[PDB]
């Protein structure tokens, strides 16, 4: 559900406020197979839950950081 | 459907949970005493 | 020494249930009470211990009040459906041909299921079957409310679902929260950080606004972000001004 | 003000830049004197606004 | 009711105590309404 | 003056940063002008004067 | 009627000029898109006033 919301916001809201939104849709299309159940992100997250961290690990912290820097990747494009 | 099984299931859940809690705390204590690991705030409280 | 003190520790729950089911019009009030009070005792001392569980006199009182309301609305619905299907409405047979046990189970489910953790629900239903054999609970399916929820979810990029589909549990929680909102004037959403609570109540508020035509205004207050004086108010120590 | 570049230093510069870019809040955790504030300030030197 | 009326006759206040949910405030309100009195409920705190 | 001469950054740092900020603001505003070269649209830019 | 057509014609002329007038923009070292044509613009504004 979180992945779906992230992808929908990427394909809907431009980062500037359109070429930016077209880049967003293309990037969302590329990352779509990874953002799925039993995908790369899900397995990586459930594995990271087994590692030790300086602070307590929360799923949404990692997900929000990931979405932030993916938005930055779109900005870089 | 067995109330007895429900009660014993709750009991074993609670007992096991507190069991690994205590065992992990004691393991951390013995590692601290051997100098293997640093003493944390929770570990400081537990030792004191 | 200026007060006479009285210890009231154990209220007479069974008598309260008996009398206040007898008054509401339940003919099997004795059996209903003798089945419902031990059911609450069993819920208290058979389900998993959680900090957000209450099975005291307040819960039973709310259950019985909701049971009376549900019986009234079922009688109204039976009258309405009979009038549009024929002319045979009389109070005697409607009262006689009325599933009081089903009404009580419906009220109990509507008020207790939302508070339960995932693994306790089968225990609750097994207890209900043991104490109320044969009686089943079938929640009404709110078509218009679900449609409004789906529209709001699409508008705000939320993942609406139904049944076992992805997001079905979230919509179930929203519907349960709506039911409790109707029943209670005090609500509390317990759950780990980022379980969808904020978005759940926001979506429900928007759906209610679009459905009933009365628009909802929500004031969000962080009680611990300010001192209690700034939260409730101050009585001026010198001028006695509030 | 001077910063000697290092593998950890440049990696943290990139991560801080990609996090502060959208004005997302963030926290640097580490032992005292590790270089958290200097990393933050060297990251802000790349953001004049 | 017996204890509270005995307290009232002695011109003494009443103090029903116990765990929450036993119907103390409601009992006092019901007794007050039975005697046709105006009963005001105050949720006391440290600011009183 | 600011871009062409490389010694000014070494010799006049803070006002180099200030001019850089002014240049970014100026470029953004005149990009807004460029996408809508109409006189009235430029006049209708919020807080333009 | 025929006399007042002069004033309405002036109003329409001013309206159409200012709805079709475009700023003259030319590239500047591939860095920005600067504006020229200050004299004619100023003359148009003052003559319309
Ligand atoms: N039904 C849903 N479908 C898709 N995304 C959702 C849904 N519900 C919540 N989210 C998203 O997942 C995150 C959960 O945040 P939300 O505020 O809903 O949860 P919460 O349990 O109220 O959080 P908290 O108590 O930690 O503040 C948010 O990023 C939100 O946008
Ligand atoms: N890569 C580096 N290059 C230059 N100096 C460094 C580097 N890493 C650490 N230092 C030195 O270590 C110190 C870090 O202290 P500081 O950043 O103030 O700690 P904190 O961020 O915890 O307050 C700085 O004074 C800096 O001189
Ligand atoms: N004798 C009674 N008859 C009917 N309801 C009762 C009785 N005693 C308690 N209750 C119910 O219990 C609920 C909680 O009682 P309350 O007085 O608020 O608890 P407390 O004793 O903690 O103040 C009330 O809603 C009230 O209706
Ligand atoms: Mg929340
Ligand atoms: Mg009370």
């Amino acid at each position: 559900m979180i992945f779906n919301n992230f992808l929908a916001r990427l394909r809907s809201i431009p980062l500037d406020e359109s070429p930016m939104l077209q880049i967003q849709r293309d990037a969302a299309t590329i990352m779509q197979p990874y953002f799925t159940s039993n995908g790369l992100v899900t397995k990586a997250l459930e594995h990271a839950f087994q590692l030790e961290h300086i602070m307590d690990l929360t799923r949404l912290r990692c997900l929000g950081s990931l979405f932030s820097m993916l938005h930055q990747a779109c900005r870089n494009v | 459907k067995d109330p007895l099984f429900r009660f014993f299931e709750r009991e074993v859940k609670m007992g096991a949970k507190l069991l690994q809690d205590v065992r992990q705390d004691l393991a951390d204590v013995v590692q601290v005493c051997e100098g293997k690991k640093k003493q944390t705030n929770y570990l400081r409280t537990l030792i004191n | 020494k200026l007060f006479r003190s009285l210890a009231m520790t154990k209220p007479d729950r069974q008598l309260i249930a008996q009398v206040m089911l007898y008054s509401q019009g339940f003919r099997t009030a004795e059996v209903l009470a003798n089945k419902i009070v031990p059911f609450f005792k069993l819920c208290d001392e058979q389900l998993s211990s959680q900090s957000h569980y209450d099975f005291g006199l307040r819960a039973l009182k709310s259950v019985l009040v909701s049971a009376g309301n549900v019986k009234r609305e079922r009688i109204q619905k039976i009258k309405r459906e009979k009038e549009e299907r024929g002319e045979a409405v009389d109070e005697g047979e409607i009262a006689e041909n009325l599933p009081e046990q089903e009404i009580l189970i419906q009220s109990v489910c509507e008020t207790m299921v939302p508070k339960l953790v995932a693994e306790d629900i089968p225990l609750l239903f097994s207890l209900l079957s043991d104490v109320f054999p044969g009686v089943q609970y079938h929640r009404g399916e709110m078509t218009a409310l679900r449609e409004e929820l789906k529209k709001v979810c699409q508008e705000m990029y939320l993942t609406y679902g139904d049944g076992e589909e992805v997001g079905g549990m979230w919509v179930e929680k929203v519907l349960q929260l709506y039911q409790i909102t109707q029943i209670n004037h005090g609500l509390m959403m317990v759950g780990p950080s980022g379980s969808g609570k904020s978005m759940a109540w926001r979506v429900l508020l928007k759906a209610l606004e679009r459905l009933e035509g009365v628009e909802g205004v929500a004031h969000i207050i962080d009680p611990k972000a300010i001192s209690k004086d700034h939260l409730y108010g101050t009585l001026d120590p010198n001028t006695r001004e509030w | 003000d001077v910063v000697v570049p290092t593998l950890d230093t440049v990696r943290h510069e990139a991560l801080l830049y990609t996090w502060l870019a959208e004005h997302k809040p963030l926290v640097l955790c580490g032992p005292p004197g590790s270089g958290k504030t200097m990393t933050l300030f060297s990251a802000l030197r790349a953001l004049p606004d | 009711y017996l204890t509270m009326t005995q307290a009232l006759e002695a011109r003494l206040g009443g103090s029903p105590f116990g765990p929450a949910g036993t119907g103390k405030t409601e009992s006092v309100k019901a007794l007050g309404h039975q005697l046709g009195r105006f009963v005001l409920v105050f949720n006391c705190d440290e600011t009183f | 003056i600011f871009t062409g001469s490389a010694d000014i950054k070494h010799l006049l740092p803070v006002e180099t940063q200030r001019f850089q900020s002014i240049s970014t603001e100026f470029l953004a505003l005149m990009k807004k002008v460029s996408k809508s070269p109409l006189v009235m649209d430029v006049l209708n830019i919020q807080g333009v004067q | 009627a025929q006399g007042e057509m002069a004033l309405e014609e002036f109003l329409k002329q001013i309206r159409e000029v200012w709805n079709t007038y475009e700023l003259d923009l030319v590239n500047y070292q591939n860095k920005c898109r600067l504006i020229r044509g200050w004299d004619d613009l100023f003359n148009k504004v003052k003559e319309h006033i």
